[PDB]
RNA sequence: AAUCUGGUUGAUCCUGCCAGCAGUCAUAUGCUUUGUUCAAGGGCUAAGCCAUGCACGUCUCAGCGCAAACGGAGUGACAGUGGAUCUGUGAAUGGCUCCUUACAUCAGCAGUCAUCUACGUGAUAGAGUGUGCUCGGUCCACCUGCAAGGACCCCAUUGGACAUCCACCAAAACCUUGUGGCUAAUACACGUUCGACCCAGUCAGCCAUGCAACACUCGGCAUCACCGGUGGUGGCGGAUGUAUGCCCAGCUGAUACGAAGACCAGCGGCCGCAAGGCCAGUGUUGGUUGACUCAGGCUGGCCCUGGCCGCAGUGCUGGUGGAUUUCGUGCAUGCGCAUGCCCCACUUGAUCGCAAGAGCUUCUGACCUAUCAGCUUGACUGUGGUGUAUCGGACCACAGUGGCCUUGACGGGUAACGGAGAAUCAGGGUUCGAUUCCGGAGAGGGAGCCUGAGAGACGGCUACCACUACCAAGGUGGGCAGCAGGCACGCAAAUUGCCCCAUGCAAAGACAGUCUGUGAGGCAGCGACGAACAGUA
RNA sequence: GGGCUGCAGGUCUGCUGGGUGGCCGGUUUGUUGUUUCUCUGGCCAGCUGUGUUGGGCUGCAACGGCUGGUACGUCCCUGCGCCCACCGAUGGUGAGGCUCCUGCCAAAAGUCU
RNA sequence: AUCCACUGCAGCGAAGGCGUUCUGCAAGUGCACGUCCGUCGAUCAAGAAUGAGAGUUCGGGGAGCAAAGAUGAUCAGACACCG
RNA sequence: CCGUCGUUGCUACCGAUGGUGGCUGGAUAGAGUCAUCAGGAGGUUGUGGAGGGCAUCCCAGCCGAAAUUGGACGAUGUCCAGCCACUAGAGGAAGCAAAAGUCGUAACAAGGUUGCUGUAGGUGAACCUGCAGCAGGAUCAUU
RNA sequence: CACCAUGUUCAA
RNA sequence: CGGUCUCCUCGACUAGACGUCGCUUGUCCACGGACGAAAUGCAGCUAAGGGAAGUCGGCAAACUGGCCGUGCACCUUUGGAAGAUACGGUGGCUCCAGAGGCCAUGGCUCGUGUGGAACUGUUGCUGUGCAGGGGAAUCUGACUGUUUAAUUGAAACCCA
């Protein structure tokens, strides 16, 4: 079937290798998940392997865990649609998810989250504790706060759609889980969105 | 030079994340402008490049900035030609004895090997390399020192 | 179609085994147990062919199956439990008590000996790391795990645990001067104490011994076996020629000695 | 044994070959052949084709026994033996052959810090668990829920099948097959309280004390506005007490070179009744490696009543055998009151090592050929993915134009499987190595798979091709380069033997009561291959 | 590089054309006679001692039997022994460290001169 | 067309080869030397430049000699020597 | 002693026209399987209600075969190309071998025209002739 | 310096 | 229905002064009508199965056909042969790349000129007109050119 081995491969040189055996099960592949983002239902078939171990192909996912890597939170997050991938535009059209592609997620948790945690309403909406005050205003007071100008701008739409990258690979562990997009990678992939908005 | 890469992916560094509050001191390295960065020091015998210490290119490959483990041989050849990006023929003129007529031959060996971005070097300067797990076809050591 | 292999063929087996090249095809090949196939003895071969309890396969597979041959103080009824270095061997039922040990031909020979000497046994630390749970342990020479040692108990140092419990009772550090034991190599079976380790990173160190007359010979450093703090203090009782190595000349003028002085009866 | 001799001339001295002489654990053959001991033996050619038979099964006290199959014996669930069957596990080892294969295989060296693992072995193991609670399940409360509120229940252990069996049977057959009715589990499904305790953390409340009129607000008005609230410090605490694997993100995984002050906040301690000043005390977080993003550890991964997740997994079996005295206080102490104890093994499974293997990878080293000089276009590198057990153009998308070569690339040839080794060998070398040990490859040629820890398996399946066997013509099949044996092909190679006694291997398995299997292996037969010792006086 | 204090031979110096044997150095072989010394098992004085049997081992010792019976000092050459020429280091920590010195002044004599 | 005699144990040229006289053009070796450089060299698969005579190609020339051919002898023959 | 010519045999070569086998590459169709998209024969659990537990229905759930769509791996057939190996062939032309066939005498002596080399032409055959060279010549030698 | 061709096979 | 000198010459498809259709201009004039319109004929087409067996002879017709990509043998005067032979594709739609210019890296113009991909269709796309069948030899003239107006176009004549 599909090999993952180099006895058809030709020489370094460019000499030709005389195959004398044939196909081992230990050098196989095994085809692409493709993984689709589809709204709604997730498709994932475990895979038996080597040693009888399980791979996970995500078929149809749907979304998945998210996190805030300077706020270390990891929401379930809901991804809307492939913006960006590195190198190939057939994957963005048809919306495949593989890793290191870059995604819109829903947003509404980190959100919030964000005024669960700090008491900060980044949207006007469109019993009170002293202890929950107090510890949100703690949290405010605290030395690294401060919400990015690159965050907040998406965060204070009232359909977030916030820029996440797919860290898993869905076709190895059935997950679509990622971070989102935080200062100069935020910008690098923002500028690229802007490039081909305007091209 | 080869500190360039290509403009459709943010290369970053993989131990390193650029968007932490509170980060520490850890990677602030004792010569630079307060830009972090992860190296290690591959440890047999060999120090690690202030250039790459102190950089700013990104290199997965790099035997110091990268998860790539120098284990295996290490080979000592001269740089044919830098005619490849971030990778270089290395060869190893060497003499093999024939027994029989009780002479030598002339032997030589090309490697293609990766040069980090850390390393100056011109074609015909001495190369130490050591070897890495396979990073291509035929890549599978990388430069670890360049000798003028 | 190819799996592990079961079979271990009369000529491909470890010579350390005085196997008979004609008496057989096949010689019993050591289970994956605690020692290494080249540095083990199957029960069988200590059972059938040393003490010659049982005279041939069938007989080993009784004595043993009838769980009375005691290795390292707990049953082994597997006929090919590969028994390997510093083990102890018990048979209750004929008194006997050995410890598994390397003369200076670099053979396996069971060293009879006494009551504390089976009690405990001695074990080199070859691997020292941390399992879930923050849990540091060291893993010896034969396989075990020791879930808790001393803090200051470095990687190439040996251990006294009690064969009964089956924790660590001492432990002996492998700095210069220490009493030593070589367990693999042209050296093997030569007892001599620690004169000078010669480091060689990303290779094998080397390790500098004088024997106990005067000799001075040369290992790899895991090839080396620390028993006992100096000279004066081994850990463990220790074979007939104590470990030092005659010349070819001595040993044949010996044999021949001992030859003789038997025919003279 | 550092060896020569005959042949060119009428004779001579050379070159030079021929021939002789010798050898081979080279084969063949001719004649001849007494004993004893060893021993190669359809490799060369046809990896051509195969009639028949056998070569892989396995059971203990210890997974399932209501077969009267054999059987002791009595109110008994099963005495015991026990074909059968389901389940587990093995059939991936061994045996054969050398067609292929020219840095390929292989040998030695090395790496996995790029990986997988059944049997084996040493340790390990505390899951009512998506929010502090409501929320393991029922029974009441309050008001778009609460901050302290309760009564019970779970623990003598689940369910439904299909086997063996009975019965009716389809078919010419088939190691082909249907149906109906029972009946098991260590099969399958399903289930998990007391296997924790405490701590962290999360939620909430409260206390003591302190500057202060600054910020953001709850309360009244359509941004010009008037009075409360929260802030600092030090604590206590009511609710719970998030077990573990995979996945993602963040943090840690240190340092081993070196000198002093001021000030403003807070926090200590000292002199202090205090005021105020002050600095003498001062213990209440890091494994491995040569090297790590490694090991290990910490944190987040439920939200505002439905929604979303459902993050897949892990429960030392809802298991088995033997033994047998299971009281919670039996022992005792101090005087029943309080405390330490109150079966042994086997076994399904999970984790971590180790061991035993495998895959991949490193460096150097192979024959003849130039009447083969240019070869290569996934070709060579890179970035991002995919796939894999894992690295990798292994595959893909996008970039670039590389890579090898007279130090012989690419191609061609095989009197090419490789090596350990064999024969000679003063030395240097020459030739061979199908063949027993190791490695590789294959199972008629290809290719694709399932199961499984492991196979691209062939005494497994699926298909095509080439031949082929049975037929009741609709259908069913085949795989000896396993062991014997046959036909071919040839110069050229054995018995359709007996047996597990030895050597080992496998399995649910010491031996016996009560036959485990084994064409592996052994022993015989044939055997002037080839060796050693004797006789024929 | 100068050299040479200092071992054997060579520079030097004078010789040796005698025929057997046992004894002695050493134990050389089959023998005895110890037992230095662990080890073995009890008894005996509250597992340590104490003598002991068994074999181990030889501090060895004899018995037949034995075989083995070129010299000092002097000119230097090597093996060494020296005097006399000129101009890899440093910094921390421990190691479940070692060694040496270590309270005050200092006669005379002692040393560098 | 060719340069007799001189013309040789003479010279030159890498070899093939080079001979009347005057003359143009560039060159080489050797010798002499307290000139310069400072190893820049030797031999060479591949490659390159010369290479008698015969032969071929295109355009001329043609005395002498001369393959083929013609032709007279010689001869047994003689499209051979000889003319 | 050499070469034609004659006889018999063997070996290879050229040769119109072919034949067979193998390998590699491309194209085309494409078995089977794996993955995917579907599907839901059938089997089996539940929802309360109304008939007092029965295919009562409703609504659901779980397992699940055939069939469907389609990516891959890819057997195999056919065509095409290249290459190699073996092989038939009328005829042509060589080489060699085999006691006593024919024609000459080219060579070996100054071999009766010294011999030979390169090339060119002629010729029954050896060979002859031209040009240039060589001595391995029949001259180490004459102002 | 007219012309002067040849001598079957083995054996010696 | 023959012949006869020159000039101008639109739009769409297309390489186009081919070919097909259309605006401008011009024209419906050629002896007509009925009858589905015999036989025969001259023209256009088809035809199962076979595929030159027809015939002096594959005559006649048919096959092929544009463009793009890959690729191409013998022989050779080294120029060719050659479009050798051969293989694959071609639509529609939606996109992705891709070249330039002007004003001042934004406004505007901006590849009917190319490559890739997804979807799509009863596999079909140079969809019509148009538009090579190919290969292997023998004889012959080297070639190109010329030729008997009105039976011979040739191997004839001419050429270098």
């Amino acid at each position: 079937g599909i090999t993952r081995w180099d006895l058809h491969k030709k020489r370094a040189t460019g000499g030709k290798r005389h195959i004398h055996r044939k196909k081992r099960k230990f050098e196989l592949g095994r085809p692409p998940a493709a993984t689709k983002l589809v709204h709604g239902e997730r498709r994932v078939r475990r895979v038996r392997t080597r040693g009888g171990n399980r791979k996970w192909r995500a078929l149809r996912l749907s979304g998945g865990i998210f996190s805030w890597g300077s706020e270390n939170t990891a929401k379930h997050c809901r991804i809307l649609d492939v913006v960006y991938n590195a190198t190939n535009n057939e994957l963005v059209r048809t919306k495949t998810l593989v890793k290191g592609c870059i995604v819109q997620i829903d947003g509404t948790p980190f959100r919030n989250w964000y005024y669960k945690w700090y008491g900060i309403r980044l949207c006007n909406p469109k019993r009170v504790y002293k202890n929950h005050l107090r510890k949100t205003h703690l949290r405010r007071k605290q030395k690294g706060f401060g919400l990015e100008e690159g965050l907040q701008a998406q965060l204070a739409v009232p359909v977030c759609k916030i820029l996440a990258r797919i860290s898993s690979r869905p076709g190895q562990d059935g997950r679509a889980n990622g971070y989102i997009l935080e200062g100069k990678e935020l910008e690098f992939y923002q500028k690229k969105l802007d490039k081909k908005k305007h091209k | 030079t080869e500190v360039e890469l290509d403009d459709n992916a943010f290369h970053k560094q993989d131990n390193i994340f650029l968007a932490a509050k509170n980060p520490s001191s850890k990677w602030v390295a004792p010569g630079s402008k307060g830009r972090r960065r992860w190296w290690k020091k591959i440890g047999l015998g060999f120090k690690t490049p202030k250039a790459a210490i102190l950089g700013t290119y990104i290199d997965h490959k790099c035997p110091f900035t990268s998860k790539v483990s120098i284990r295996g041989r290490i080979l000592r050849g001269i740089i044919i030609r830098h005619k490849m990006f971030r990778t270089v023929v290395v060869r190893r003129n060497y003499l093999h004895y024939q027994k029989k007529y009780k002479r030598y031959e002339k032997r030589h060996k090309n490697w293609s090997v990766h040069i980090s971005p850390a390393f100056d070097f011109s074609i015909g300067d001495e190369v130490v390399f050591g070897q890495c797990r396979p990073l291509s076809k035929t890549v599978t050591f990388n430069v670890l020192q360049v000798v003028p | 179609a190819r799996g592990p292999k079961k079979h271990l063929k009369r000529l491909a087996a470890p010579k350390h085994w005085m196997m008979d090249k004609l008496g057989g095809i096949f010689a019993p090949k050591p289970r994956a147990g605690p020692h290494k196939s080249q540095q083990c003895l199957p029960l069988i071969l200590i059972v059938r062919n040393r003490l010659k309890y049982a005279l041939n396969y069938r007989e080993a597979h009784m004595i043993l199956k009838q769980r009375y041959v005691k290795v390292d103080g707990k049953v082994r009824t597997d006929i090919k439990f590969p028994a390997g270095f510093m083990d102890v061997i018990e048979i209750p039922k004929t008194g006997d008590k050995f410890r598994v040990l390397y003369d200076t031909k670099g053979r396996f020979i069971l060293h009879k000996i006494k009551g504390e000497e089976v009690d405990f046994k001695l074990c080199k630390v070859v691997k020292k790391g941390t399992a879930k749970k923050e849990t540091p342990y060291v893993v010896t020479h034969d396989g075990r795990t020791l879930r808790f040692p001393d803090p200051n108990l470095k990687k190439n140092d040996t251990v006294v645990i009690d064969l009964k419990t089956g924790k660590i009772k001492e432990w002996v550090r492998f700095k210069v001067g220490c009493l030593l034991m070589v367990t693999s190599g042209a050296n093997t079976g030569r007892v001599g104490e620690l004169v000078n380790r010669e480091r060689h990173p990303g290779s094998f160190d080397i390790i500098h011994l004088k024997d106990a007359a005067d000799n001075k010979f040369a290992t790899r450093a895991d090839n080396v076996f620390v028993i006992g703090s100096s000279i004066y203090h081994p850990l463990v009782s220790l074979p007939k020629l104590k470990g030092v190595k005659l010349s070819i000349v001595e040993d044949r003028e010996k044999k021949l000695a001992h030859n003789s002085k038997k025919q003279k009866q």
